[PDB]
């Protein structure tokens, strides 16, 4: 019955602020304080603060000074976190949770990305071998998926019909945009005699790139 | 603030084995401690609270111990679904604070990387860029070092690396290393080498090409 349901992913510029909300359901909203937690890739969790709806008690972590304002609207059973003066270091997944010891009562999380980058589709460059000196029964090809924003992109090869022997890597940041690479390793008897295409989808720009790898 | 130090960022185990994850508090929190599991993408799930009480629904394979500053989560009879992230939380004092997390990984036979280096495409070059990409696929263990050389001499500037997590099917790791130059810089040199050192070989694995 107990559910904490958060608002959708946010993407915002440096300097802006944002409101992330948390709709509680299946219990009496005033029975339990709502806590907020920040999770940044690799690094730990940071507790942000809590709001006690039936009480009005608000505690903050000094760490996030004048950065955070917590609210609640008893009418819709919703707790909110307003963040201001955002920087790219605020990019993280933010969670609400029920009580100081939450057990399984966490929200699903809200992704915040803070960036000055514009939405930009990937440019896709083919990776193919030139002539080798010896005969290889296997061959590796790839795609360099460069300069897109925001995350994510998905990559398949020959529309998924080719999936064993594929490696797609996490993106890195390169000039304020994302770059990733993908490899596929196939028998040399199947390429270039048969067509191999990397399929790149970037939902944010509604873009699909189908790059054929030619010798 | 109360600092929670978790022993190890990575531990290796085998299905059926027992493994323990420690967490040290920078001061006494009695038993005001919780252990959480967290899978990629998902929200945390409690395993233990009061340092030793198992939450209803959690397999009996998971136990917790300790009181004061030192706490241990133990997983007996490890299953593959358990190969994920675990962190501790102290709740004696605000701010609430958390361990940085421990990832459990599967032991498997050693495996040398399969290495492939690619020159920049002509399409990239015509746009004034030269990314040389090196894949180091399907190796184990995770620890690996990649060095680039141009005309025999080490290059550091312009390299970006990316690493996968352990593969769900074969338990290997893969890495990509990309050296990006201008077209003009690329064109001043002859030889481009990706060198990998891994415990499977006493000599580096070297893949290379010449323009
Ligand atoms: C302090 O915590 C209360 C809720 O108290 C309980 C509860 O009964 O709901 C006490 C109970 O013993 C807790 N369970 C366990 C296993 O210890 C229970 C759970 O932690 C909770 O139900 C999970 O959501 O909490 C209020 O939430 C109160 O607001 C809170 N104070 C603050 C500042 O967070
Ligand atoms: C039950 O109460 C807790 C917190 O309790 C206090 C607190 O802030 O510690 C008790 C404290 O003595 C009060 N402060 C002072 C100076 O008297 C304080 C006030 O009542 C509050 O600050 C007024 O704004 O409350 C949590 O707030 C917890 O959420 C609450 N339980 C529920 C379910 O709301």
């Amino acid at each position: 019955q107990v559910q904490l349901k958060q608002s959708d992913a946010e993407l915002v510029k440096p300097g802006a602020s944002v409101k992330i909300s948390c709709k509680a359901s299946g219990y009496t909203f005033t029975d339990h304080a709502i806590h907020w937690v920040k999770q940044k890739p690799e690094q730990g969790l940071d507790w942000i603060g809590y709001i006690s709806p039936g009480n009005g008690d608000i505690k903050y972590n000094e760490k996030f000074k004048d950065k955070v304002t917590l609210t609640a609207d008893k009418s819709s059973s919703t707790a909110s976190m307003h963040l201001n003066s955002l920087t790219s270091e605020d990019s993280a997944v933010y969670f609400c949770k029920r009580s100081l010891l939450a057990l399984d009562y966490w929200g699903q999380g809200t992704t915040l990305t803070v960036s000055s980058a514009k939405t930009t589709p990937p440019s896709v460059y083919p990776l193919a071998p030139g002539s080798a000196a010896q005969t290889n029964s296997m061959v590796t090809l790839g795609c360099l998926v460069k300069g897109y924003f925001p995350e994510p992109v998905t990559v398949t090869w020959n529309s998924g019909s080719l999936s064993s022997g594929v490696h797609t890597f996490p993106a890195v940041l390169q000039s304020d945009l994302y770059t990733l690479s993908s490899s596929v390793t196939v028998p040399s008897s199947t390429w270039p005699s048969e067509t191999v295409t990397c399929n790149v989808a970037h939902p944010a720009s509604s873009t699909k790139v189908d790059k054929k790898i030619v010798p | 603030d109360i600092l929670m130090t978790q022993s190890h960022k990575f531990m290796s185990t085998s299905v059926g084995d027992r493994v323990s994850i420690t967490c040290k508090a920078s001061q006494d929190v009695g038993t005001n401690i919780a252990w959480y599991q967290q899978k990629p993408g998902r929200s945390p799930k409690v395993l233990i609270y009061s340092a030793s009480t198992r939450h209803t629904g959690v397999p009996d394979r998971f136990t917790g111990s300790g009181s004061g500053t030192d706490f241990t989560l133990t997983i007996s009879n490890v299953q593959s679904e358990d190969l994920t992230d675990y962190f501790c939380q102290q709740y004696s004092s605000f701010p609430l604070t958390f361990g940085v997390g421990t990832k459990l990984e599967l032991k498997r036979a050693d495996a040398a990387p399969t290495v492939s280096i690619f020159p920049p495409s002509s399409e990239q070059l015509t746009s004034g860029g030269a990314s040389v990409v090196c894949f180091l696929n399907n190796f184990y263990p995770k620890d690996i070092n990649v060095k680039w050389k141009i005309d025999g001499s080490e290059r550091q500037n312009g390299v970006l690396n990316s690493w996968t997590d352990q593969d769900s099917k074969d338990s290997t790791y893969s890495m990509s290393s990309t050296l990006t130059l201008t077209k003009d810089e690329y064109e001043r040199h002859n030889s481009y080498t990706c060198e990998a050192t891994h415990k499977t070989s006493t000599s580096p694995i070297v893949k290379s090409f010449n323009r």
